[PDB]
């Protein structure tokens, strides 16, 4: 199987910038390379066929080049309608795709607002405990959420979920949920959420004591 | 046939 | 306008069957080869099957060989994918795609051009279960400045989707409903949160309206501040 690889996986850019995405193939695919555009919730759209040929109605701000094992998609001036995920596809031996490159909107750094929620009494009566840590309205997307339980770094008992970039302010929001049993929740006192983001001077810690 | 050959009609 | 729509997706248990169909418009269906392509939860695209224009040749990916069948009714202008012995790895959005629409023969290799709308296929040994809605109450540990945060945890449901509104749709500004994550139990968990003025936590009412139609579960949960 001819393996396709794209770089980068995420690309922060602004309107009017010159954006370049690279696609590499494990074997020489000559010029049988295609670039697809996919917007969230929609099906992919064909933009460039045969490495360099633009499809009908595709804006001339898109360009493609390359042959053999290295290919390139260039957007000479990023427009609002170009923020999406771009996939390359070889069609020499069957059809295989790259993992995708997400073009996101760059904005100013926005530090997250950290909120913590202890488990409700209703959930505890069901035998399970969930503590939620919320990071609201932040950019860039990279943030670290460490859970500490009585000064002990947790591992494997947390699940994170991130929203898409907000259409108004281009920020991200994040929830990290620590799931424990009611018994294990009643064995510890201090539950903390440590947030590290490049918009914060020092990392933020939101802690609560069970039964406060 | 090669699966990547012409899968369309010949006019 | 070349356009296509796939349908027939649903939620089945491992080893069962499912038939997908694709409707077309704006082109002569019987003149082009057709593809089935799927997209896994990790947004990865993988080819499934191709069928020649006249149905004379069919090629399948190794993952689906022997279990899937691609076919077409060139009189009803419809593409079919019959699946049996479904696996959890087959969980994806299935698209139909037309092979590149060149009727010249100048090229030696051919890809795809127009993709139809996808249909969602979910294969899981989990059974239909309604969600438990727990309030995420606001407090000082959730009040930064004048902005307080509240929400509802929607836990242990199957399958997707769940719909969450606030105050029956009256509260929409500042609402973040997070994507569902799949727990090790095979069930989904989700949180919906909203930021409000902290000065309105003893004067306004906030209720989270969860609706899980696959289980006929409509739940309204008042969230009171600690």
């Amino acid at each position: 199987d001819i393996q396709m690889t794209q770089s980068p996986s995420t690309l922060s850019a602004s309107v009017g910038d010159r954006v370049t995405i690279t696609c590499r193939a494990s074997q020489s695919i000559s010029s049988w390379l295609a670039w697809f555009q996919q917007k969230p919730g929609k099906a992919p759209k064909l933009l460039i066929y045969k490495a360099s040929s633009l499809e009908s109605g595709v804006p001339s701000r898109f360009s493609g080049s390359g042959s053999g094992t290295e290919f390139t998609l260039t957007i000479s001036s990023l427009q609002p309608d170009d923020f999406a995920t771009y996939y390359c596809q070889q069609y020499k031996n069957y059809w295989t795709f790259g993992q995708g490159t997400k073009v996101e909107i760059k904005r100013t750094v926005a530090a997250p607002s950290v909120f913590i929620f202890p488990p409700s009494d209703e959930q505890l009566k069901s035998g399970t405990a969930s503590v939620v840590c919320l990071l609201n309205n932040f950019y860039p997307r990279e943030a670290k959420v460490q859970w500490k339980v009585d000064n002990a770094l947790q591992s494997g008992n947390s699940q994170e979920s991130v929203t898409e970039q907000d259409s108004k302010d281009s920020t991200y929001s994040l929830s990290s949920t620590l799931t424990l049993s009611k018994a294990d929740y009643e064995k510890h006192k201090v539950y903390a959420c440590e947030v590290t983001h490049q918009g914060l001077s020092s990392p933020v810690t939101k802690s609560f004591n069970r039964g406060e | 046939p090669d699966p990547n050959a012409n899968p369309n009609v010949d006019p | 306008q070349v356009q296509m729509v796939a349908s027939g997706g649903g939620v089945v248990q491992p080893g069962r069957s499912l038939r997908l169909s694709c409707a077309v418009s704006g082109f002569t269906f019987r003149n082009f080869g057709m593809h089935w392509v799927r997209q896994d939860p990790g947004r990865g695209l993988e080819w499934v099957a191709i069928i020649w224009y006249d149905g004379s040749y069919e090629f399948y990916a190794d993952s689906v060989k022997g279990r899937f069948t691609i076919s077409r009714d060139n009189s009803k202008n419809t593409l079919y994918l019959q699946m049996n012995s479904l696996r959890a790895e087959d969980t994806a959005v299935y698209y139909c795609a037309r092979s590149y629409g060149s009727l010249t023969g100048d090229e030696t290799k051919y890809g795809m051009d127009v993709w139809g709308q996808g249909t969602t296929v979910t294969v899981s040994s989990a059974s239909t279960k309604g969600p438990s809605v727990f309030p995420l109450a606001p407090s000082s540990k959730s009040t930064s400045g004048g902005t307080a945060a509240l929400g509802c945890l929607v836990k242990d449901y199957f399958p997707e989707p769940v719909t969450v509104s606030w105050n029956s749709g009256a509260l929409t500004s500042g609402v973040h409903t997070f994507p569902a994550v799949l727990q090790s139990s095979g069930l989904y968990s989700l949180s919906s949160v909203v930021t409000v003025p902290s000065s309105s936590l003893g004067t306004q009412t906030y209720i989270c309206n969860v609706n899980h139609k696959p289980s006929n579960t409509k739940v309204d949960k008042k969230v009171e501040p600690k």
